[PDB]
C-alpha cells in the first residue's frame, strides 16, 4: 500500500496526463 | 470501452487483465491494489446461471505495460492465482449487488513504471469525491462497441481504452431502470441532452473507476465496472460497485 495512486510516468515526474484537466473542471463546476 | 481514446503509456499501472488460461481470452478487467492483491467484480468468477465458476487453476492475470496486440513480455507480468475471495453476500440472483471480489498473487509482483497500485478511498477522500457531475475514469480492453447481436466488425481495442464520465445523481440512476439499486452501487455516464457519451461494455467489467484527488495528487479506485443495460444506450447509465461502501469487508480479508 502506502505510495498508492501516484504514478511513475505521471505524478512522479511532475507530468499530467492528456485528459487529467477535464477531471479537475468537473471539480470546480 | 465505447467512446473512448486510446490511453497514453503508464496511464492505469494498476490495471489488470483478468484472462481465461486455455483457450486463452479476455473474460474481464481487474485493478492492482497492493503487490499481492487484486481488486475485481463478483460476476466475473462467479455467475451461477451461465454455470460459471471458476478456480485459481483457469485463471491467469496479466499486469504491466500490455499496449495490447502483444505479450509485452518485458512490461508486463503474467501471474497464478493463489486464492480468491468472493463477497460472502453478493447477489447474482437479482441485481448482482455487492458485486465484489479480491483475488491474491501466487506471489509478490515487482513493481515498476507500469506497474503501481492505486489507492482505496478513505472517509474522507470519499467524502470530498463523490458527488454528482464529479468526473470519474473509467479503463478497460473490453469492446469499442455493443456486440449485441454479434457486432464483430471492429471491437477490438489495440491499446487500452480511457473515458472521463460524471456520477449521476442518485435519483436518476433509479429512474433510469426498472432495476433495484442498493447502497452498494453508483451510476455514472452521460445524461442525454449532454451531447458527449462514453460507456463500458463487454470485457470492461471488473475494472476501475477511479478519481484524483486534488489535496493529494493521488488516483483513488472508487469504483468497479458491474453492470449495465447495452452499453452507451441514450437514457442509460452504467453501474459501478461502491468501493468504500464494502471497504470494510476487504479490510476484514487482508487482516
Amino acid at each position: 500500500e502506502a505510495d498508492c495512486g501516484l504514478r511513475p510516468l505521471f505524478e512522479k515526474k511532475q507530468v499530467q496526463d492528456q485528459t487529467e484537466k477535464e477531471l479537475f473542471e468537473s471539480y470546480i463546476e | 470501452i465505447v467512446e473512448g481514446q486510446d490511453a497514453e503509456v503508464g496511464l492505469s499501472p494498476w490495471q489488470v487483465m483478468l484472462f481465461r488460461k486455455s483457450p486463452q481470452e479476455l473474460l474481464c478487467g481487474a485493478s492492482l491494489i497492493s503487490d499481492r492483491w487484486v481488486l475485481t467484480a463478483a460476476h466475473c468468477l462467479l455467475y451461477p446461471p451461465w454455470d460459471k465458476n471458476f478456480t485459481v487453476d483457469d485463471l491467469l492475470v496479466r499486469i504491466g505495460k500490455h499496449s495490447r496486440t502483444r505479450y509485452e513480455r518485458k512490461v508486463e507480468k503474467i501471474s497464478m492465482l493463489d486464492k480468491i475471495y468472493i463477497h460472502p453476500r453478493y447477489n447474482w440472483k437479482e441485481n448482482l449487488d455487492r458485486d465484489i471480489a479480491l483475488l491474491k498473487l501466487k506471489r509478490p509482483i515487482e513493481l515498476s513504471d507500469y506497474i503501481h497500485p492505486v489507492c482505496l478511498p478513505d472517509k474522507q477522500t470519499a467524502a470530498k469525491l463523490l458527488h454528482a457531475g464529479f468526473k470519474g475514469r473509467v479503463t478497460g480492453w473490453g469492446n469499442r462497441r455493443e456486440t449485441w447481436t454479434t457486432s464483430v466488425a471492429e471491437v477490438q481495442p489495440s491499446v487500452l481504452q480511457v473515458v472521463n464520465l460524471p456520477l449521476v445523481e442518485r435519483p436518476v440512476c433509479k429512474a433510469s431502470t426498472r432495476i433495484r439499486i442498493t447502497d452498494n452501487m453508483f451510476c455514472a455516464g452521460y445524461k442525454p441532452g449532454e451531447g458527449k457519451r462514453g460507456d463500458a461494455c463487454e470485457g470492461d467489467s471488473g475494472g476501475p473507476f477511479v478519481m484524483k484527488s486534488p489535496y493529494n495528487n493521488r488516483w483513488y479506485q472508487m469504483g468497479i465496472v458491474s453492470w449495465g443495460e447495452g452499453c452507451d444506450r441514450d437514457g442509460k447509465y452504467g453501474f459501478y460497485t461502491h468501493v468504500f461502501r464494502l471497504k470494510k469487508w476487504i479490510q476484514k480479508v487482508i487482516d
